[PDB]
């Protein structure tokens, strides 16, 4: 059996622009979401996001290309070129064939989109710019980046909404187990802080409307949470064939030694109560790694602050950890982060890794009352120093979708 | 503020050369580096900056720097 | 191994609205493109698609939920439908667990996010409906179609524009012979026929302008070939463990047995030259088949009718055939439906899978006078009566993104 | 073309029922089988049919065929 490890990681994200200062902020408990200013938001009902700061590729993308980008684009390039280089492979002519992509969004390009149809409604089809289609669309980030370096191997993007983080890693590692190659580069890219993002989300009635306290908005399992609150950002990882990575003395993170998956079969406008689908995507990827669940340490939620959704996670937990619920480690870094949407999955794996390295869990902050029946250790307000710790769950749940669960081990 | 001027401008930015690489008899596509979409781009910004129209058949010979100033010459009064 | 076998078929397409009412147009040459008539095309340089006919879904999607889709996901739930009424599958408590859904798309419902975007230029934020986000996004078709059949089972969508087909159906195959999945529906849909798609691709100068004959637009590898024609519809496969068909007493049409992958890792306004991304595509589907290339009896190409792209295409089928180049059968039926982007790879895999039970080979129509170089059978004109043929290939190549390529075998 | 009749053939179309089933006293959620963004498009039918603004503490109360009635009632003349 090809087994799977990490071998280099990027990411940006609203704390952080490096894999290793957003770490640092997210064990400190420091929000990233502040108030929106790159577009009017009088009329908006949520007027605040987790937004990526200070943010400059140009070193990496000239600007010619950079306006041929979306900005979900431009940030999944720079956490894949990060991710390249910690990694420190090199890519020949040899081995090129044997190292693809998978690298999906949620939304994709929503900011471009918008500003090419406001071109096309006030000057007709002529002023559609004819970068409009690469610009956008979710592929595009493995299409510049595989480019960049010169990757033939396979290449996929999965869009599958708030679960497409977990699902392009968990199967940039089943292309790697299967053969199709030796070396992927997974993650996933959003940037949904854009009129049509918020106002979508906004008319869904889905997100916090906390306009007067943004930091304090998104708060997984509270009692006063109203919703989630958007956050931009990428994160990459690249995955390598064990034997492959130890022959180059590649720096090894963690082992993907789990994958599993999902669909809840009901809408969201339903009632998630138990679980069931978020409890099999679990039950599959511990299953696949051939572990019981009392042998994880800590579990990266999805913990989006919605009432209905972090109440049914919190049952799913319990029902597939039992006896040990009370004793595993559960949090959310979208307490601090926001959700990133199609990247949350990818950025939260990295959170997981690093929790493996580190042996130190991040918080949930702004849990000031939890709700009753939300009695599980959900790491309120500080992070948790641990030891012994050898395995943990990254989950991404649909509630009302698709569900996906990856299972990381230290060494 | 003088079209050939505002011209090269834009040849600059939209092809990310610098000014002084944006020479009169430079070519778009052998000279300053642009693929075929690139040059569909710059057409359009021209049509952008002088609030000109600028027909397909005409855009086509648009090919070096000095044909985009004879052309934005010659159209406005 | 678990082998995979193909046991239901969907589809809509330009020349019919069942699978075999398109099957029987294509075998007699019959083009389905025309001028488009329900928006405005005047100020639009390419005025015809291949459009869906007398689409009616009254009786699968009520007009209510109708609202909340955008056109491509209710070609993709019609398709959907046939094909899983076509695989008489019975659904269980039992069984939902392993069945699951592969289903994707290259841009997802332009038509929707223009009306919604519109609604957001002209009266602000609280004018956007809050079905936006779902009735747009690629993975809904799934979404939609788990949860009218109850599904549970692993569930994606893969977006990789003109390869979103054949990826969708060859990963859809991959989790059924990991083990994660008994059965998969899988395939994709498009519509990208409106205002945003039609400027969109003809800004980008992609798009054929014979506005003045649209029938005979595309024709491909013919010398008088100028941009790709735009088309819509859904493909669905049902895909299936073959123990799991055959105990169940399920018709098989075709059996699953080669699925490769790769990128071509350099723009498209760079020349395609060889095809070695195609090349390597299909080398990678013979090698996961166990197969060599001279057992292919029918090619069915990508063949866009684009100058550059068909020529690297045929570079590539002689790379891959070698001395048998000249005997196997190649033909393009986007020559008669265009190209159905994200949908494209998934209804060529039914007519790939058809043509092996009917022995006969769709034509390539328009083929007047092939270019120089162009000198493979690629079957013009009037469809080709086979015999003994067992192995087909499909197709689905982006000369200048990614390349995806499967194998079917009889019985 | 009176204004109960108009709500009602909006609410009708809405959450696809036969004219029959709108009755006065009908429930969107729990006699017309509406779901909560269900609710929030009807509403934004009744002003989009009737060019009002409804402010969302006031369309929260919008739960019946009758609410709705007595609101594009009481903001006209």
């Amino acid at each position: 059996k090809r087994r799977v490890v990490v071998t280099g990681l990027g990411m940006l994200s609203p704390v952080g622009n490096t894999v290793e200062s957003t770490w640092k902020a997210l064990l400190a408990g420091q929000s990233g979401i502040s108030l929106i200013d790159h577009f009017d938001t009088s009329a908006y009902a949520t007027k605040f996001a987790g937004l990526v700061k200070d943010f400059n590729c140009e070193d990496i993308i000239s600007r010619k290309e950079q306006r041929k980008m979306d900005a979900f684009i431009q940030y999944g390039i720079v956490a894949g070129v990060q991710a390249m280089q910690d990694s420190g492979l090199e890519i020949t002519e040899e081995n090129a064939t044997r190292i693809g992509a998978a690298i999906g969004s949620g939304i994709g390009g929503l900011g471009l989109i918008e500003e090419n149809h406001t071109s096309l409604m006030n000057g007709g089809p002529r002023k559609i710019s004819p970068f409009f289609v690469p610009s956008t669309i979710v592929n595009m980030v493995a299409g510049h980046l595989t480019i960049m370096y010169g990757l033939r191997g396979p290449s996929i993007s999965i869009a599958t909404a708030c679960t497409s983080g977990v699902h392009n890693i968990g199967h940039a590692a089943r292309i790697i187990a299967y053969g199709d190659a030796d070396v992927m580069v997974a993650g996933g890219a959003e940037k949904a802080s854009t009129p049509l993002g918020v106002g979508g989300f906004g008319a869904a009635r889905a997100l916090s409307t906390r306009n007067d306290n943004p930091q304090a908005a998104s708060r997984p399992w509270d009692k006063e949470r109203d919703g989630f609150v958007l956050g931009d950002g990428a994160g990459m990882l690249v995955l390598e064939e064990y034997e492959h990575a130890k022959k180059r003395g590649a720096k090894i993170y963690a082992e993907l030694v789990g994958f599993g998956m999902s669909s809840d079969a009901y809408h969201m406008t339903s009632p998630p109560e138990n679980g069931a689908g978020a409890a099999l995507a679990m039950a599959n990827a511990l299953r696949d790694a051939g572990i019981e669940a009392s042998q994880i340490g800590y579990v990266n939620a999805h913990g989006t602050s919605t009432p209905a959704g972090d109440k049914a996670e919190a049952q799913a937990v319990k029902t597939i950890f039992g006896e040990a619920a009370s004793r595993v480690l559960v949090s959310s870094t979208k307490s601090m982060t926001g959700h990133l949407l199609g990247a949350a999955g990818a950025v939260e794996s990295i959170y997981s890794i690093l929790a493996l390295r580190d042996q130190a869990v991040p918080p949930t902050i702004n849990l000031d009352n939890p709700d009753e029946g939300c009695d599980l250790d959900f790491v309120p307000h500080e992070a948790r120093q641990v030891s012994g710790m050898e395995y943990t769950l990254c989950n991404s749940f649909g509630f009302g979708g698709t569900n996906g669960s990856l299972i990381f081990k230290k060494i | 503020s003088t079209i050939e001027e505002r011209v090269k401008k834009i040849i600059g930015e939209q092809l990310g050369v610098k000014q002084e690489e944006v020479t009169n008899n430079a070519s778009f596509v052998e000279d300053l580096g642009a693929d075929s979409l690139d040059t569909v781009e710059l057409v359009m910004a021209l049509e952008e900056e002088f609030d000109t129209e600028i027909p397909d058949e005409e855009a086509e010979k648009i090919t070096t720097v000095q044909a985009a100033i004879d052309y934005i010459n010659g159209h406005q009064a």
